[PDB]
């Protein structure tokens, strides 16, 4: 049960990472429109 | 002592057997440069290799599995005690020789692109194992190491954790090699007058006081530290020292400890072996030490059962002695270990042996160890009685074996010449039967020379 | 004797007869419970993903 | 008991702050990248 | 030569003497109040073990074990009747 | 609580 528990909190950080990567992609896209203004 | 980690989740015939494979330290890196990749400044992580390989092998600086480049030939040694589920071969791109063990902590750990394995499916493994040799799989010419954490058994990145992450955040203990034994002129513990300065638990502990931390080192309640590297050299390496078997200050303080827990928890019992070892004018620290290892440090002293041949007492009563002394053996170990210091006095004070106790801690060991004939054999041939020549029962390991639970050996004329020369070998780098350098990488410090110190 | 009981047949010979059948019933039944403690773990191993 | 549950509880407590340290450092990794671009 | 008086009252647990640095002649006394107090570097006792005082006893004559040509009186407040640093309480505060 | 630990060295 431990190690399920310590599974869980680990396969959620990876999700929030997950989440956590379209950042770049945000920035790229908001100095491309940036630069195009 | 558990080496490798040590997480609240692994807390839970005829022929001769060899001991396992097992090591008894493992190598870490603690990376204090600006080399990131999300794992946190400054931490230790354990690798899987032996610690007198960790500054051969390299971290590299993309796929779910870390890559470690070590040398051909180096062997890649279990750092977590668990069941070895799987031992096979994948020709081709991935896994080359892959071994998989179900550690302790509940988390799979698979070591890829071997070059030959060395446990066998279904065997429990403990921590420090040897499993195997790096192999070049990947990248011939070139040898590395796969190295994956799982949370299950399968064979995909669904489930994958990276190894230096995990190994940051989890609790170990990297090595389990005992501290080296020397001079212990100041490291010792009054219950009264407690030490006013005090250095972390993973120092190393020099003589007269002296102590080394963190590449650092200095006297205890001195802020000033000067470096290892500067002061500790080839030509003066660093020495634990021994205790003069011979040389104490005259004086017994009640409440000295010694080192020792047991007279740490009970005053009154330190306190009347100082008032007996003043009347015997002897030093209360060899029948400290004495006492301590005939009774497996004071747990067995009322334990009238554990020795088949009927030995009990704070120095080993045989029931010719306790006959002498006009009790009985049952009698002896029923007392309290206070009682029988009171009849420890009785019998050290035969004329035969007192007057030859305050001479050393040797005639002492000696009247306790084999009487009257003993003491009068070193009193007339103090070499022949100390002889090597088998036996294994002599007086000579007796002697090497007092002090031993606390951190003290003493070095007595005539029987340390051999421990002297054998001990005069100088590492300036990490060996694996070696304390020292096993306490050096823990203080934190790098491999300063030092005298050998095996066992 | 000492490695007569190792097995456990230092009794008399009565006693040994009168105990036979029994120890093994025992015996079946100490291992039909491990084995089902055993099976009971095993099929509680299931992974999470 | 009460030993084992101080334990567990300080292990847990342990657990959640390297968590958040690492959640902390690739919060910083990512903004360093961002400021790359 | 002045004499040490007991300020509460209670059982005396102990009166032995420890020759060397520390408590060369300490006496305990387990006061009503709960808290343990040590009247250590003593002359001579003159209370016995096992015994009753009052408060306002007297317990014993000053002592220079710990520096001879000056006398003085060791007094430490504990809530245990050990012999360490683990349970010590400033007199001072505490009878404040 | 008692005072000491478990001798790293060993016994
Ligand atoms: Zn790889
Ligand atoms: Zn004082």
């Amino acid at each position: 049960d431990q190690s399920r528990f310590n599974s869980s909190m680990n396969e959620l950080a990876r999700q929030q990472n997950y989440q956590n990567q379209t950042f770049l992609i945000q920035r790229q896209l908001l100095q491309e429109q940036m630069d195009a203004e | 002592g558990q080496l490798g980690i040590t997480s609240p989740t692994t807390a839970l015939d005829g022929y001769r057997r060899l001991r396992p494979p097992v090591v008894a330290n493992l190598a870490t890196v603690k990376f204090t440069g600006s080399s990131r990749n999300g794992i946190v400044p400054g931490s230790k992580v354990m690798l899987p290799f032996m610690a007198a390989d960790a500054g051969r092998v390299r971290v590299n600086s993309t796929h779910a599995g870390e890559d470690i480049a070590a040398p051909g030939g180096t062997k890649v040694v279990s750092y977590v005690s668990g069941q070895v589920i799987k031992v096979t071969r994948q020709k081709g791109i991935g896994y080359g020789r892959y071994i998989t063990i179900k550690g302790d902590d509940g988390m799979y750990h698979r070591f890829a692109h071997l070059s030959a394995h060395n446990v066998k499916q279904g065997q429990r493994v403990e921590a420090g194992h040897v499993i195997g040799l790096v192999g070049d799989d990947g990248s011939p010419g070139s040898y590395h190491l796969h190295w994956e954490v799982r949370d299950n058994d399968g064979y995909g990145a669904n489930g994958t954790v990276n190894p230096l992450k995990y190994m940051g955040g989890v609790n170990f203990k990297e090595s389990s090699a005992p501290p080296p034994q020397g001079n212990t002129n100041g490291w010792g513990y009054n219950v009264n007058n407690p030490p006013t300065a005090r250095v972390p638990a993973n120092a190393i502990k020099l003589p007269n006081g002296k102590f080394l931390v963190n590449n650092r080192t200095g006297a205890l309640g001195n802020p000033t530290a000067r470096a290892a590297s500067e002061q500790y050299t080839v030509g003066r390496p660093v020495n634990t020292g021994k205790v003069s078997g011979s040389s104490w200050s005259g004086t017994n303080d009640y409440g000295e400890t010694y080192g020792y827990a047991y007279l740490a928890n009970n005053p009154e019992f330190t306190k009347k072996l100082a008032i007996t070892a003043t009347r015997l004018g002897i030093s209360a620290q060899w029948l400290v030490d004495i006492m301590a290892f005939e009774t497996g440090n004071f747990k067995k002293a009322t334990n009238w059962s554990h020795s088949r041949t009927g030995v009990v007492g704070l120095i080993g009563f045989t029931p010719a002695t306790a006959r002498a002394l006009g009790t009985t053996t049952y009698a002896l170990a029923k007392m309290p270990p206070e009682k029988q210091l009171d009849y420890v006095y009785k019998y050290l004070s035969d004329p035969q042996l007192k007057p030859h106790l305050s001479k050393g801690v040797e005639y002492v060991a000696a009247s306790i160890f084999g009487g009257s004939p003993l003491v009068r054999k070193m009193v007339n041939n103090r070499s022949g009685a100390m002889q090597r020549g088998d036996g294994d029962i002599n007086l000579q390991n007796y002697l090497k074996k007092l002090g031993r639970d606390v951190g003290r050996r003493y070095d007595i004329r005539s029987m340390s010449r051999a421990d002297r020369l054998i001990g005069s070998a100088v590492h300036t780098g990490f060996h694996e039967g070696c304390a020292t350098c096993a306490a050096l990488r823990s203080s934190g410090s790098d491999i300063v020379p030092h005298n050998a110190e095996f066992d | 004797a000492a490695e007569l009981a190792k097995y456990g047949l230092s009794e008399p010979e009565d006693v040994l007869r009168k105990n036979a059948a029994t120890r093994r019933k025992l015996v079946n039944d100490t291992m039909y419970q491990l084995g089902t403690q055993a099976e009971q773990v095993r099929r509680t191993q299931t992974s999470g993903y």
